[PDB]
């Protein structure tokens, strides 16, 4: 049986998870620098926003230096092959918050829940798929169900009209083992037409492992962030991933050495606290907590004196999802008590 | 008292259903006329026919063709935001002078929060509840803008996943429009933003409520205090509401002020209220504090409105 | 595979950790670093030049101390862990094994490049001789088709190897590369005959080809704190035991331990980071022995050349294990061009 | 007029070795080609030229007829071997001049270009390794200009090239090669590395030679290593420089360590060399073979000349 081999896409997401890392600090000249070098290495979507997404910018996970909309309308005018894509979940972002970006250029949209509570992405993938945008589901923390679960929650968002559904390992605490569970999960549910995708996280070194093993699965689409910028130790490092692709000769359908070179002469010198795997984004991924926790747990650490890992062990046993970054000083409160 | 008048609850669901056991159990003005839904197996409408509370299954136009109708002035929504319209338009033709206390953020009437304006709109026929985020972090604010100017005020509202239905999860965009725009009228603040965040896990989680205001440089002691002040006030209504942890606060100091984007670059005061809120466990158990929180503010709004109408 | 069995944690921050640090580890620093691996219980901890036994030299860089030196240190430090070393014939002797095991090693890994088992001969006939636990170790695995490395492991078990390790060398290699090799060498030697993994983290898989491995079959994995190690690092202790132990294996260390030392003794010794970046990207994209980066940064600086251009053109001549003088060789056949 | 001759080991080195006597000798001749092993194509190429072989070994020599006119046995077996060749060939005929291509070391070193006259009247004359021949020289290229300190070579050959016999005695390789670059290379110190790489198309020999000298003139290193390429060329024609002399003077600031040998400063001097050889057995890439054997035949060469 001769056969076109599959294209896979490669969504980048350095502006969006990667503001995670840069506590959504880069400027106006970062954002068109990036986006020019991507869309040069031809890979297929950009992604842009707060790291919380549409409206994330706030006390709970840190202001931006500009709006979202500036930052989308920025990388817009950069690029000529690559979409622009757009993170929003329901709770912080609104479906008005949507169709401002769509405005401001964007033409995919992720409407991210946690895992349990796809049922609240309903209006805003609907919305989306009226508007006429590559309209995705996107299922945060996905190491906390089992398998099964998870894959009910995307077919409820499919019916909603997502085109796509993606698994998050927003915890980086998954095996390549859990990935296949979850890759056969979804294919057996989902129609043969519905695409799906792996965002993954490295906390445990396994971003580009975890993503191997996705596409070996039969994932159409692969989230990764030059140098790994993004949330704890970062996620799956794209230069890395098409690297690998690239000896397994797998159609990816990018510019590797564009890639390497962005990452090292572009995005690494802005980070100001190292994305890698170490003692406290390994806790991350050991614990189970959601990533972006990291920086607010390191800052929560030297205002009240304490151990960041101790913190993050603590956030794991309360079982905190994506967005309460408010119980990091809840939790560092709680171990000042518990120690006098 | 003795004479009490008579009040349909739409909507019975988690919301409806604690409110049906408060006003049974603790309004002095009011009592049960009915119980309205539209699924005959709802939970609440079986919990209502044993507690002797006459039932309908056949939406607003039932209740408008229940006996008792003729003798209910009150008329509680907790159905969603969209079918608040529609049960509004209706129940106005039905009878001009019936109270509706909309317990959806829907928002077709103006926004009460009882411990900052309660005697505000009790002569108003559509009064609107904000929402269960609202009613506990609203005072806070108010705390704080009693003592200092307030440039921003955001809340973070988490409650665990069981306690929020159906109707809940079909308004979570009006949740944050409404939570936002009642904390800036109510609440004092030049601007608003308000989060929702439900977490599934097991014992669920008692609701957490986090306020992050800030306002220009003012005396820490005196919002401590204005806080605690406030605190008791909102517990005469609802005693599980309280502080988790004391006030925290950081001052933002005008040499190195902090840019929200496209809103301005600040300086004065951050102040962080973490709030835990528990409930009576009337219908669902003692976590479920984001009901009560509502439901009380809701009672409380019909029962000072029925006071006065009682009483002149 | 059961999660039961007992696995052997073999440290190697001392000998291929000190291709990180150029060979300038002080007294105190392996006597630290050997303190907290025997504390959390690893079976093996490493020590010798990067370029093993008697490798300190102009070609790989010269040590600050000499391996006696620094094995005698470890040796006063610990009391659970056994010492292990690494021999390469064409750089250390059977001489040096001598002294050696004298100074206190007790596992000694005799490696050659993959196609070269039959030089080992008479080094692991010595180490048998002294009652060492001895060990075949192929370097640059990935060069040859799993069968072919079999036959080679083979061979070393023949001469009386005991254990037989594959090398990814270059970091090179993806977790089937991995199963194909645990595969043949499980089909052909003794059933006694204990296997090791010795992965590189050079394209982010140190940890992904270690539990493949240990899924496969394999009794020893060899790893380092922070990775601490030639190129983009060995896969790092930390890392696959936290992995390890999330997965219920029975690895038999103290993870939190481990964790500490890794940031608190040993990340704070490295000065060119030990991470995935373009140049150990560049090492394991076009299969290079990791060793040769720092030399390779070293000639890119003086010779004003991008260090990847050097690797790539490395990678093309199909260098092996210890040809670092050919790194200057071609940055200067790249500047003639 | 010209004196017979044994080789002893029908390997890579012996063979070589066989051809150069039959084509190039002026003052020897072949007499004997001795292995153990009747599949060795050595002794295979020995029969085709028309020379005696046999496969029973040292003792098979003897008792070979030929024997008795043999005057010079060249040893291309193995370190280990040449010890008992040396016993049995020196109690059977106590004149015959033994020249040792294995690392034995058993008698003095000789690297033409630097000493070929000194050793001329000695019965057991050692070949060092192809690494000390192609290095060697270098290193006293340098110490004829400034005190070497320290110097330091790395042979890399193709694996093809390595017969069992190298294999053997990889241990012996490095320390003769390193002892040698000292007493006929005049470092204070040696070391010395081998590599073999199977890379297909085999590669050429390579030779590496670090030497850590005290301070010297650039420009006269430079020329004392040019005449000495040109010296070994006299004798091996595909020896040469790969690249330019490299060089880095390290200063009395920042001395390098080398751990328990001392403290240094000076110059260091790099040598890149790549060594083509005739093509006389193997082809043109093992110019390992050709170091060697070219050195041990213009050794015994100018012996049978002295003879006369
Ligand atoms: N913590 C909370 O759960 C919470 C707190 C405050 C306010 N609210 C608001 O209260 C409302 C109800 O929330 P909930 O959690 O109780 O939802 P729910 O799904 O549990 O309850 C809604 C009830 O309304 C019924 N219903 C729907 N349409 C109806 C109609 N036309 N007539 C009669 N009944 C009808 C449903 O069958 C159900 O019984 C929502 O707007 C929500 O935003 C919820
Ligand atoms: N580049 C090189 O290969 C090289 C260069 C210089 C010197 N040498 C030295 O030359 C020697 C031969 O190396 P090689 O590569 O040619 O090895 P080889 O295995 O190709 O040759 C050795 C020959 O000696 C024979 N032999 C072994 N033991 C013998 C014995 N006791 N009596 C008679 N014959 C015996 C073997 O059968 C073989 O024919 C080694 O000592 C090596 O160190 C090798
Ligand atoms: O949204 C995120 O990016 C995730 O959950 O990891
Ligand atoms: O020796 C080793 O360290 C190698 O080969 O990877
Ligand atoms: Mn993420
Ligand atoms: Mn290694």
């Amino acid at each position: 049986t001769f056969n076109p081999s599959k294209k896979l896409y490669i969504s980048d997401v350095t502006l969006r998870d990667g503001s995670h890392a840069i506590r959504h600090q880069y400027t106006l000249d970062d954002v068109r620098a990036i986006a020019r070098a991507l869309d040069k290495a031809k890979v297929d979507s950009i992604e842009v926003a707060h790291g919380d997404g549409l409206q994330g910018s706030s006390f709970n996970y840190g202001f931006g230096r500009h709006t979202d909309l500036e930052y989308i309308e920025a990388v817009a005018g950069e690029i000529s092959h690559a979409q622009i894509a757009t993170l929003l979940l329901p709770g912080i972002g609104s479906v008005h918050d949507l169709k401002n970006a769509y405005q401001a250029g964007a033409r995919v949209v992720r409407v991210a829940t946690h895992c349990t509570e796809a049922d609240v992405s309903k209006q805003h993938i609907e919305y989306a798929r009226n508007l006429g945008m590559d309209t995705v589901g996107f299922l945060m923390m996905s190491h906390m169900i089992p398998a099964e679960k998870l894959a009910e929650q995307g077919k409820l968002m499919e019916s909603y009209g997502a085109t796509c559904i993606y698994m998050a390992d927003s915890g980086g605490a998954m095996s390549m083992n859990d990935i296949r569970d979850r890759m056969r999960a979804f294919k057996a549910v989902l129609k043969p037409e519905t695409q799906v995708g792996m965002h993954a996280h490295h906390n445990l070194s396994l971003g580009v492992a975890n993503s191997i093993v996705a596409v070996e699965e039969g994932c159409d689409r692969v989230d990764a962030s030059l140098a790994g910028m993004g949330a704890g130790a970062g996620n799956a490092p794209l230069e890395v991933f098409i690297a690998v692709a690239e000896r397994l000769g797998w159609n990816h359908g990018t510019d590797l050495y564009t890639l390497m070179d962005a990452a090292d002469d572009i995005v690494r010198p802005l980070q100001d606290r190292p994305v890698r795997v170490d003692r406290e984004t390994l806790g991350l991924g050991y614990a189970g907590v959601y990533s972006s926790f990291l920086r607010h747990a390191e800052i929560a650490a030297a205002k009240y004196n304490l151990k960041t890992l101790d913190i993050l062990v603590e956030l794991g046993h309360r079982r905190m999802v994506g967005g309460q970054e408010d119980m990091i000083v809840d939790v560092a409160l709680d171990l000042l008590a518990a120690h006098k | 008292m003795n004479q009490k008048l008579k009040v349909a609850i739409i909507g019975s669901g988690n919301i409806g259903t604690d409110l049906m056991i408060k006003v049974l159990r603790n309004a002095k003005y009011l009592e049960m006329g009915a119980m309205v839904g539209i699924d005959a197996a709802s939970d609440g409408l079986a919990r209502a026919q044993r507690m002797g509370v006459t039932t309908t299954y056949a939406g607003v136009e039932g209740l408008i063709k229940l006996p008792e109708f003729a003798d209910i002035d009150f008329v509680f929504d907790a159905t969603s935001a969209s079918a608040h319209v529609q049960n509004e338009a209706l129940l106005r033709q039905a009878k001009p002078g019936i109270r509706l206390i909309d317990l959806t953020p829907a928002a077709i009437g103006p926004y009460c929060v009882p411990v900052v304006n309660l005697e505000e709109h009790l002569g108003k026929l559509n009064v609107n509840m904000v929402t269960c985020g609202g009613q506990a972090t609203i005072p806070m604010v108010a705390a704080v803008s009693r003592v200092a100017k307030v440039h921003y005020a955001e809340i973070v509202a988490s409650i665990s996943s069981k306690s929020a239905g159906p109707g809940t999860r079909a308004n979570i965009d009006e949740f944050t429009e409404t939570t936002s725009k009642a904390i800036e009228v109510i609440g004092g603040a030049a601007k608003g933003k308000a989060i929702i965040i439900m977490n599934p896990a097991e014992p669920p989680l008692i609701m957490r409520d986090t306020v992050y205001v800030l306002s220009a440089a003012a005396d820490q002691a005196a919002v401590a205090a204005s806080v605690a002040e406030m605190v008791q006030a909102v517990q005469a209504y609802v005693p599980g509401y309280r502080l988790k942890q004391q006030v925290q606060f950081d001052v933002i100091p005008e040499s190195a002020p902090l840019n929200i984007p496209g809103l301005g670059r600040f300086s004065g005061l951050k102040t962080s209220v973490f709030l835990e809120v528990e409930g009576a466990a009337h219908y669902l158990p003692a976590y479920a504090g984001n009901l009560d929180i509502m439901t009380s503010a809701a009672l409380a709004t019909a029962e000072r409105m029925a006071q006065s109408m009682l009483n002149a």
